[PDB]
């Protein structure tokens, strides 16, 4: 697999999702806004905090740093020394891919449930032209 | 929240900076207009425009610049090109005169005028930065609002604001190449002022960049527009370790004590590893081992200097894009092994690395070709001591025959001091000698 | 129950130790929401020792994060297991040290450290019972070797009598990463010399060797080598939290491994490192983790051991394994090689052997060296401090700023001591 | 759920424990694992809604309609 070609095919494009993650089951949680990036680049994901004015959380941007987000690992890696070792391509099934991503449906990332509501313009295009998907409505 | 000024005097900085701040607004998703696209989505976090940029509530994100001249006719075209939305219609502060090739033009007679509207902006835009962290001047020495001016702000912002390191880009004047008639006169009068207030202030030549543009990017009959971009680069990869995250960074507080070891040895100098064309960087590998040693060479220095006639004193390798640290550390070692890029004995160390996760930008319609990495060394080298021995020798000449002096005693200027701004730069020139001795 | 207060002070040292605590909530099993997905009932029994729990069961760690440059405690909190902290455990400026010593113990170092002892306050008095303190230095600078003296030298002044932890990276034979880095590091090893119980030495170079001839890596980035390191901080403290067989805690680790009150500098290590390649191909016991303990190209810090002898070795064990097998190996290893050990104190090893292995193997150890090798790595920063001094380099942004020369020669005094008590005695 | 408990002393880690109160080590230890999966009465001194309408008959057969 050619990572330049990757690269130069879909430099700067970016799929952008708003999901909210419901965590009010929680003793003291909260349903909170998050914005989640899919970059084509290089198959990587960021998820990042929505603020709002006087919310009482710390201004941290970032809830997730940019990196491969791993969908299903091997039995065996479990025992894998994740204290240690970074997760290579050898622990991990399946890699989270663009279609794994859909408006109207719950997203686990991490052990976190967020639910994806709405996507940029941009991103509906995407899908469109390369899955052939129907237009993405917006949930309320 | 760690914030910068960039103010553009002369005629060259405010030339350079309209292709230095095309460049931050391409990094982000800054418009033209100043705007953030509807649609389109750049990746940006959250604040990393504000470094350079303020942002409004009204949408507009708005540049922390002063673009000064006294002469209109060269910030007239910014207040009606492309990026006229951008600005703050203050800040455009427009004379009315020349400075004409004068020292004492621009920095007695006229600047006495003028400074009162310059300084009233930069107190302003210290109180709205929280964070506020130095100074990144853009002028040039060979002329009279780039010469004269720059140190009627550097003897009052200094005076001011106190110990904030201050980092002035100057075109340093060529050898052989060479258009003001006069500028061996202005380059010393700009040099014995602001020697005592400057913190590090870097050095770039017209001539070199003129070779390395015809060999490398192998263009040929080059312009001015294409050498901007190649310093606009520069400022962009030292101001990177502000808005974006990696491994080792390293920030503006700090490039005095990696770089100025006694308090008057702070002249050093830059240069960009994969200057390459779009027809030649596809075609071999480039990696961290040889874009490490493509910057030790005679033939890719920005400044016209021979590197080989002195020896390095502190070295910054300040890495970009896809690097991991491994990478650099067997490479630094590839260096020292070599007899022939000469380090000293007081400094055993010498070498020091930053890392970054954001590769190289491209300007739309450019020169340069989509590379992965980036390397910006900056070195304080012993070898601009003979770069000083030329423009030593040309006032020499001219003043040994009271030659071209009327214009500059006239404008309020006394005589005295050419005297003893030749006997300061024998006295600058005398510690690199003096270093040099093991 | 015998809780450990831990620091993270520097840019190596957040680092690594925020690299700690995502070892040690796997052992344990909390999941980086901060709620507890555990399996073995053994985890839970004794958790208390480096955790809080909340109001919930949000297990909430014991660490305090103090940096003046925000820039790292707005990246380490965005880690995978970031998101469990104490948000009010978070103290910093804005105005970053600048690799500068006098920016970290003297003059900055007056405005925050008086609100940093404060907040170590209000987790001392949650403790039952104290015994110690983890610190992560970073000697690398002075962002983290300034103002982590300036620390210790004051929770001493607080607690005369409880362990010292600290976990600090060394300087390096190879090129370094910062130009100051000899001026800095002999001006904080004159108080770690009065202060701590021990400093468990770290280099990079071995880092990138251990990586490159056992592990056989590919490309080691920071992330890697920071598992080497978390592996050993988490083998010393076992013997705190799960049952074992020889049990021995951090004092019983001090009296065998210290005779004189100055000889505490250490060596770690950590013993079954496998290829990705030959792990199948490799049969584990007691006598094969022993030869990959006692060789020179399985310790952690820059210097070879074969240069000198051993005052006090300890090897901790962990996992299901009988104790002939242990002891006896160990009076081989002591005959085998007899000159490389002291003569006047006969028996050399310490041995404790837990029942709990770690996460992904069957038996795992690790290896703690006190040797007198450690003044080769304090003869070279003696060597090049001295070459930096009497042309007065580099100098005017330490005395511009609040330092004086009288203590860069009282600093240098005390650097040729330390090389001259551990030389004497060999 | 029998023997799901901790002696008295058990130095060690109970969850939910910090936060109940009243009863002995191993009565608490057995929350702390569950939990881890008709008229009134003459001269009160208390307030019946409604006391300034009623006249005329007793305390009981007036506080009565306040509980039914």
């Amino acid at each position: 697999f050619d990572q330049l070609k990757q690269f130069l095919t879909f430099d700067k494009q970016v799929l952008r999702f708003y999901a909210i993650w419901d965590d009010t089951d929680s003793l003291f949680g909260e349903c909170r806004h998050y914005i989640i990036h899919y970059y084509l680049m290089d198959d990587t994901v960021e998820i990042r905090e929505v603020h709002e004015r006087n919310n009482g959380r710390d201004p941290f941007p970032l809830l997730m740093n940019r990196q491969r987000m791993p969908k299903v690992l091997v039995e065996n890696a479990k025992n894998f020394p994740k204290c240690v070792l970074e997760i290579s391509d050898q622990e991990v099934l399946e890699w989270y891919t663009a279609k794994d991503f859909i408006v109207g449906k719950p997203l686990t990332i991490l052990g976190r449930t967020f639910f994806i509501y709405d996507c940029d313009p941009f991103t509906r295009q995407f899908y469109k032209d390369k899955f052939g998907m129907p237009d993405l409505p917006p949930v309320d | 929240m760690r914030e910068c000024i960039s103010i553009h005097v002369g005629q060259a900085g405010v030339q350079i900076g309209n292709a230095c701040w095309e460049l931050y607004c391409l990094e982000h998703g800054i418009q033209p207009d100043g705007q953030m696209p509807s649609d389109k989505t750049i990746g940006g976090g959250d604040d990393s425009f504000n470094t350079f940029f303020s942002e409004t509530g009204a949408g507009k994100h708005v540049p922390r610049a002063v673009f000064v001249d006294l002469e209109p006719t060269v910030i007239d075209e910014v207040r009606t090109g492309t990026y006229r939305q951008l600005f703050h219609p203050e800040q455009l502060i427009t004379g009315k005169e020349d400075a004409a090739n004068n020292y004492a033009r621009g920095h007695y007679t006229i600047g006495k005028e003028i400074i009162d509207l310059v300084l009233d902006r930069i107190r302003k835009l210290a109180d709205q930065c929280t964070g506020l962290q130095g100074f990144l001047v853009f002028h040039s020495f060979g002329g009279g609002t780039g010469s004269g001016f720059t140190s009627l702000l550097m003897e009052r912002l200094s005076v001011d604001y106190g110990k904030k390191s201050k980092l002035e880009f100057s075109i340093y004047p060529a050898p052989q190449v060479s258009t003001a008639v006069v500028e061996p006169y202005n380059s010393i009068l700009t040099t014995h002022t602001t020697l005592e207030h400057s913190d590090c202030a870097f050095m770039v030549d017209n001539e070199a960049i003129y070779d390395i543009c015809r060999r490398n990017l192998d263009i040929e009959r080059p312009t001015y527009t294409n050498l901007n971009r190649l310093i606009g680069q520069i400022v962009s990869s030292i101001t990177a370790s502000l808005r974006f995250d990696g491994a080792l960074n390293v920030d503006l507080t700090e490039f005095q004590t990696n770089l100025v070891p006694y308090p008057r040895i702070h002249f050093p100098l830059a240069t960009y590893a994969p200057v390459i064309s779009a027809e030649k960087a596809y075609h071999e590998q480039l990696s961290v081992a040889e874009i490490t040693n493509a910057c030790f060479e005679p033939a890719n220095q920005m400044v016209k200097c021979d590197p080989r006639h002195g020896k390095y004193m502190a070295c910054c390798l300040l890495y970009r894009g896809d690097v991991v640290p491994k990478d650099v550390n067997a490479a630094i070692a590839t260096i020292k092994t070599k007899r022939t890029i000469q380090f000293v004995d007081w400094c055993p160390t010498g070498f020091k690395v930053g890392i970054n996760y954001q590769p190289p930008t491209v300007v739309p319609g450019g020169d340069l070709a989509k590379v992965q990495r980036a390397v910006c060394m900056l070195s304080n080298t012993t070898a601009i001591a003979e770069a000083w021995a030329r423009l030593d020798h040309k006032f020499d000449l001219m003043y040994a025959k009271r030659a071209f002096v009327h214009w500059y005693v006239g404008e309020g200027m006394e005589e005295g001091e050419f005297s003893e701004a030749r006997e300061d730069m024998a006295a600058l020139e005398k510690d690199y000698e003096e270093v040099g001795v093991d | 129950m015998r809780e450990i207060v831990h620091l993270q002070a520097g840019q190596c040292g957040n680092q690594i130790g925020a690299k700690f605590w995502e070892v040690i909530s796997d052992e344990h099993g909390i999941d980086p929401t901060g709620t507890y997905h555990g399996d073995s009932d053994l985890q839970l029994e004794r958790i208390n020792v480096y955790y809080n729990e909340a109001t919930g069961g949000k297990y909430v760690p014991r660490a305090v994060l103090v940096d003046l440059e925000p820039g790292t405690m707005d990246s380490v909190r965005s880690g995978p297991f970031g998101q469990i902290f104490r948000p009010d455990n978070f103290v910093f400026g804005q105005s970053g040290a600048g690799n500068n010593w006098a920016k970290g113990h003297y003059t900055e170092g007056a405005e925050l450290v008086d609100s940093v002892l404060d907040v170590v306050r209000k987790e001392a008095e949650s403790c039952d019972c104290l015994q110690g303190f983890q610190l992560t230095h970073s000697l690398g600078g002075g962002t983290g070797s300034g103002m982590g003296t300036l620390l210790i030298s004051k929770i001493r002044e607080e607690y005369p009598d409880r362990i010292m932890n600290t976990f600090s990276v060394v300087p390096s034979p190879k090129v370094s990463d910062t130009v100051v880095e000899p001026y800095n590091a002999t001006l904080s090893v004159h108080q770690l010399v009065e202060n701590t119980d021990e400093t468990y030495c770290i280099d990079n170079e071995a880092l990138y060797d251990i990586c490159f001839r056992t592990l056989k890596l590919t490309t080691p980035t920071y992330g890697d080598l920071n598992h080497l390191v978390s592996a050993t901080m988490s083998g010393v403290t076992t013997c705190l939290r799960f049952p074992g067989q020889l049990n021995a805690d951090l004092r019983k680790l001090a009296v065998n491994m210290v005779p004189f009150p100055r000889l505490h500098f250490f060596m770690p290590g950590f013993a079954p490192l496998t290829s990705r390649g030959s792990q199948q191909y490799r049969a584990l016991t007691v006598p094969e983790l022993t030869q990959q303990m006692f060789d020179a190209k399985n310790m952690m810090a820059a210097c070879d051991p074969r240069h000198g002898r051993y005052l006090t070795v300890a090897a901790v064990f962990r996992g299901r394994m009988s104790m002939k097998e242990v002891d006896e190996q160990m009076l081989n290893v002591q005959n085998k090689n007899s000159s490389y050990f002291v003569e006047w104190i006969p028996n050399n090893v310490k041995t404790a052997v837990c029942d709990i292995p770690p996460r992904g193997l069957k038996m795992s150890a690790t290896f703690i060296g006190n040797s007198t090798a450690i003044q080769e790595l304090f003869k070279r920063i003696s060597e090049q401090f001295t070459a930096m001094f009497r042309r007065k380099a580099f100098l005017h942004w330490y005395t511009g700023e609040g330092m004086d020369e009288m203590e860069f020669t009282e600093a240098e005094s005390n650097m040729n001591d330390l090389v001259s008590e551990y030389q004497q005695y060999q | 759920d029998p023997h799901k408990f901790f002696m008295s002393g058990f130095t060690g880690y109970v969850p939910r424990a910090r936060f109940l109160f009243g009863s002995s080590f191993p009565v608490l230890t057995n929350q702390a694992l569950q939990e881890f999966g008709l008229g009134l009465l003459p001269h009160y001194g208390g307030y019946v809604p409604g006391y300034k309408f009623q006249f005329g008959g007793t305390f009981g057969h007036l506080t009565h309609d306040a509980l039914g």
